[PDB]
């Protein structure tokens, strides 16, 4: 009964950071020591002409990014606990969120190191245009 | 190639949109094409879903620098014989809007302490995932009718974990300065762990000099057994499967060969005492 929604290559890093106090610091240190990214992330087909904006309501990639649907590149959402947020609500899942390229093999990592500027919408470092 | 953690339990007969379905695995299938996944114009999101995500099937196999093994070798659990509490939980099963998982509806532990949970399970929802009671019932069959009264008997999770804080504290103080869970066949026990229990480096006590055994939600602080006054998490434990011992048949005839003192009252206390006394005869008697 029900329908899986993970793989294998993902059970023993998303246990650690199921039951982890700091789960984005248990992330970090797993790769750190060693351990592969979290796959089996939403990767969208686009036209790669969007806007670059990082958080959008459909995919936005321009040429230097890739798109992903926002749950799926969301430590919180992955491993089914707390969101750290005021009311524990997600800013990823409903949307679509855009990542370097040379950021794409860890679309999970990248959202969790890397902040939205709030007056253009790009990533700080990344797009953003205020610096 | 698939787990059944976090498995998708609901009823619902079609997968989630790109932007809300946590992996490629969970998108529908109208939105795979060429490999990966599409946009499409039209096809709404899905706003008011509640789909219970099944914690069955944890995996404690990492190792990362600075974090403590949670399972142990029984060269290691002897040394910390002091720490040992015999763990087992009966599990109720999620009906109606979900079905395919087990909840924690009775804790017991070697102390003779059995604790009875309200069935609560892991929705997600489109803004989250809501810890919350879930619609349940115990196995059918004459061997669960005991809990049958206890569907009603159940505490609020954030009062279940902190009794067990309590309880683990003024066992273990004087005793050790951790505890390990002896289990008997651990994957329910440890499903059940994800519900009071959490990891990370090993820490110091807020108030003394000696490793911290549990955590506090309310200030982000962590204590040894002595000063754990109102915590609600158990934090860096220790854990053996006895059954991984190489015996044959169930637990109740490998106990029965060398102890005649635990008769089974069939109840999750019951199972945990006699995993520890099975223990304790098999590295300590003889
Ligand atoms: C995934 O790696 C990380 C998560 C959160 C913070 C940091 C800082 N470096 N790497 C991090
Ligand atoms: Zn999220
Ligand atoms: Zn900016
Ligand atoms: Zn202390
Ligand atoms: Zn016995």
């Amino acid at each position: 009964a029900g329908n899986a929604t993970e793989v294998p290559a993902n059970s023993t890093v998303l246990s650690f950071c199921a039951f982890a106090v700091d789960a984005a610091k248990a992330y970090k240190d797993y790769l750190a020591s060693g351990g592969q990214p979290i796959t089996n992330c939403v990767k969208m087909l686009c036209t790669h002409t969007g806007t670059g904006q990082a958080i959008t309501v459909t995919p936005e990639a321009n040429m230097d990014q890739e798109s992903f649907g926002g749950a799926s590149c969301c430590l919180y959402c992955r491993c089914h606990i707390d969101h750290p947020n005021p009311k524990g609500f997600c800013d990823l899942k409903g949307k679509y969120v855009q990542i370097p390229t040379t950021c794409a093999n860890d679309p999970v990592g990248f959202t969790l190191k890397n902040t939205v500027c709030t007056v253009c919408g790009m990533w700080k470092g990344y797009g953003c245009s205020c610096d | 190639n698939v787990t059944g953690l976090f498995k998708d339990c609901s009823k619902v007969i079609t997968g989630l949109h790109p932007t809300q379905a946590p992996t490629h695995l969970s998108v529908d299938t109208k939105f795979k094409t060429e490999g990966l996944c599409v946009d499409i114009p039209g096809i709404p999101k899905d706003m008011t879903y509640r789909r219970l995500i099944s914690m069955m099937g944890f995996k404690m196999n990492y190792q990362v620098n600075g974090y403590p093994n949670m399972f142990i070798t029984r060269e290691e659990a002897i040394r910390h014989v002091r720490a040992w509490i015999g763990f087992d939980v009966e599990g109720c099963h999620a009906t109606r809007e979900a079905v395919g998982t087990n909840l924690p509806l009775q804790l017991g532990f070697s102390t003779g302490v059995n604790l009875v949970a309200v069935p609560t399970g892991y929705v997600d929802t489109p803004n989250n995932t809501d810890f919350s009671r879930v619609s349940a019932k115990p196995p059918p069959g004459d061997q669960f009718k005991h809990l049958i009264p206890l569907m009603y008997k159940g505490l609020p999770w954030n009062v279940v974990r902190i009794k067990i804080v309590q309880m683990l504290s003024d066992t273990l103080k004087n005793l050790s300065d951790r505890v390990v869970f002896v289990l008997w066949a651990h994957g329910f026990e440890l499903t059940s762990m994800k519900y009071f229990v959490k990891i990370g480096p090993e820490r110091t006590c807020c108030l003394c000099d000696r490793r911290a055994t549990c955590f506090s939600t309310a200030s982000d602080t962590y204590a040894c057994w002595h000063h754990s006054i109102g915590f609600d998490y158990v934090y860096n434990p220790f854990m053996i499967d006895v059954q991984q011992w190489g015996f044959t048949g169930n637990l109740q005839s490998n106990h029965d060969l060398y102890c005649q003192v635990h008769g089974n009252a069939h109840v999750a206390s019951c199972d945990a005492i006699m995993t520890r006394c099975l223990a304790v005869h098999e590295c300590f008697v003889k």
